[PDB]
């Protein structure tokens, strides 16, 4: 049983450069092929390249060519991406994945295709300074304009870098929720938004409480949200 | 640089349902090395095929592939619920590997018009010179939605950005937020904003507007 | 094929 771990997210300023690790625990390290794959946010996905530890044989894509380095240290099982003269496209969730093994086991024939999987790190290349969001209610009431349903939120602007969380009511209230992915701004900065549908009747009576949380900037806000 | 086009970019399904999903190389794939991933949001790829028709031990069998040459097939013989998600293949038949544009394999059900919201700016965020204006369109369905804001009846342009969330696990639909912002100054120039909707669910246009100050 | 390397290698 292969278990692929790597290193946590990264924030770095364009032009810099960046390290990514990736520790395997099961079967075979030396003997077989790791390879890097990255994932821009909503993109798809795309091989960088990858090693033969043993061999210490690489193999980059062509785009990546002189930029990419890739290595594998036997004696830790860990394998190795650096990546330079990082640009704000190079934002990404980079993967190491190791190729499989034919039938049963993890020591039979390679099989080329990528079985073992990392966690995935996300990568943020940025000019950006870390911070925490301003969070502003959406508040309730046109007329509600759709049935007896009422629909209120909260809007978590201009933060960085990725990710935040919300939850309503400490998480009492579930159903009904939905929380947006974060759109790019020109400013660099992120921002979402978070609603829920609600009986307009308890609009009156209910207390509507959105909890974020941006832990890059150790901020949390607790922002009720009333008619 | 093998280039593999898959189509179409989308499948509209049910649990219980076949699918068939197609790879096309622009030139014939080495020794058919060709495999497919399924992928859900926010997880990691998890192979399904490899060598174009070899499934792995762990993969469901209701997973199938076939082909050669320049064009490759991925059968699901029966949709489970989980099965719906983006399924990619990637050719290794030449040192260059390459991943297709991906498929996604999204639930068809009956259309659902949106429950159209639009909300003004806080006075909280205005006190610092910026006006958001936020759209949501709530649980609808088909996914293909337009919406376009208008300012005392100007179509806007540039200055704003939506987002989708996946596919509700529970009601097969989704929702669109759509966030139109503009410096409080702008803001402050016009009376009347709206958020015109349009959705194969709607018999016509349906628009949501406030008047600044209400 | 970079990708059949290891094969090779395997079958050593």
């Amino acid at each position: 049983q292969v278990q692929l771990v790597q290193s946590g997210a990264e924030v770095k300023r364009p032009g810099s450069s960046v390290t990514v690790s990736c520790k395997a625990s099961g079967g075979s390290f030396s003997t077989y092929a790791l390879s890097w794959v990255r994932q821009a946010p909503g993109r798809g996905l795309e091989w960088m390249g990858g090693v033969i530890p043993l061999l210490t044989i690489t193999n980059y894509a062509p785009r990546f060519q002189g930029r990419i380095t890739i290595t594998a240290d036997r004696s830790t099982s860990t394998a190795y991406l650096e990546l330079n003269s990082l640009r704000p496209e190079d934002t990404a969730v980079y993967y190491c994945a190791r190729e499989g093994t034919t039938g049963w086991g993890w020591l039979g024939k390679p099989i080329g295709a990528f079985a073992h999987w990392g966690q995935g790190t996300l990568v943020t290349v940025s000019s950006a300074s870390t911070k925490g969001p301003s969070v502003f209610p959406l508040a309730p009431s046109s007329k509600s304009t759709s049935g007896g349903t009422a629909a209120l939120g909260c809007l978590v602007k201009d933060y960085f870098p990725e990710p935040v969380t919300v939850s309503w009511n400490s998480g009492a209230l579930t159903s009904g929720v939905h929380t947006f992915p974060a759109v790019l701004q020109s400013s660099g900065l992120y921002s979402l938004s978070s609603v829920v549908t609600v009986p307009s009747s308890s609009l009156g009576t209910q207390t509507y409480i959105c909890n974020v949380n941006h832990k890059p900037s150790n901020t949390k806000v607790d922002k009720k949200v009333e008619p | 640089e093998i280039v593999l086009t898959q189509s179409p970019g989308t499948q509209s399904l049910s649990p219980g349902e076949r699918a068939t999903l197609s790879c096309r190389a622009s030139q014939s794939v080495g020794n058919n090395k060709l495999a497919w991933y399924q992928q859900r949001p926010g997880q990691a790829p998890r192979l399904l095929i490899y060598g174009a028709s070899s499934r792995p031990s762990g993969v469901a069998d209701r997973f199938s592939g076939s082909g050669s040459g320049t064009d490759f097939t991925l059968t699901i013989s029966r949709l489970e619920p989980e099965d719906f998600a983006v399924y990619y293949c990637q050719q290794y038949g030449q040192s260059l590997s390459t991943f297709g544009q991906g498929t996604k394999v999204e639930v068809k059900r009956t259309v659902a018009a949106p429950s159209v919201f639009i909300f003004p700016p806080s006075d909280e965020q205005l006190k610092s010179g910026t006006a958001s204006v936020v759209c949501l369109l709530n649980n609808f369905y088909p996914r293909e939605a337009k919406v376009q804001w208008k300012v005392d009846n100007a179509l806007q342009s540039g200055n704003s950005q939506e987002s989708v969330t996946e596919q509700d696990s529970k009601d097969s639909t989704y929702s669109l937020s759509s966030t139109l912002t503009l410096s409080k100054a702008d803001y402050e120039k016009h009376k009347v904003y709206a958020c015109e909707v349009t959705h194969q669910g709607l018999s016509s246009p349906v628009t949501k507007s406030f008047n600044r100050g209400e | 094929n970079w990708f059949d390397i290891t094969n090779a290698l395997w079958r050593r």
